[PDB]
């Protein structure tokens, strides 16, 4: 639904996503295994019923709310 | 006098590891293999031998494939991973 | 350097695809072979000089270039 | 030479 919906951790975890950085490199800049990595993404898949990061990544970008 | 004198004295008085700082180039990775780890800020081996399997793993782009080859060329020429080095620089 | 030298329809297509649009989908509606889209898609990567579209997508879009 | 050098030894300094 509305990116502000998410916890603090999964704001940093979507903003991590929309800022470039891919899955591996999210876990070593969070010094966490890839499993944790994993549930994050998966939960926001079902959440957000996305299919890709980058659907989520241009629609943050659309409306320049920065 | 000075000049003289010093000039007597003469004659009163007296009657590593290469393959660490191999290039790059001599690695023969594959060119995908190659620039990734140029990516990675890996330029010289002997840091590289210094480092672990995992830490190579945890690049993002790098595989199992890619740990298989560079593995199976540094048992080619003798070396592997996480070799302790001491009195950095050679 | 300059996008523009290529055809601005090709980059709404390309636009249309960051926007998540799987290749087989690509191929279906462009009315070519996915070889020819595979093909496609890794010329637009090497011309733009980019390992992944997430970047060039998002540099597209903070700026507004075209 | 050890002769030469004590004759300067009151010059060198």
């Amino acid at each position: 639904r509305d990116v502000n919906q998410l916890t603090p951790r999964e704001r940093d975890i979507l903003k991590l996503i929309a800022q470039g950085l891919p899955n591996k490199m999210i876990a070593r800049r969070l010094d966490i295994t890839e499993s944790t990595v994993k549930v994050h993404v998966k939960h926001m898949l079902k959440k957000m019923k996305l299919k890709s990061r980058v659907e989520a990544a241009v629609w943050v970008h659309q409306e320049r709310i920065f | 006098a000075t000049i003289l004198a010093e000039q007597l004295e003469a004659f009163v008085d007296l009657r590593f590891d290469p393959i660490l700082l191999r290039p790059v180039d001599d690695l023969e990775l594959t060119v995908r293999s190659a620039n990734c780890l140029k990516a990675e800020a890996i330029h010289y081996i002997g840091d590289l031998v210094q480092r672990t399997e995992v830490e190579l793993l945890k690049t993002p782009n790098l595989g199992k494939k890619s740990l298989t080859e560079i593995k199976d060329v540094l048992a080619s020429r003798g070396l592997s991973l996480g070799m302790r080095l001491e009195n950095w620089p050679p």
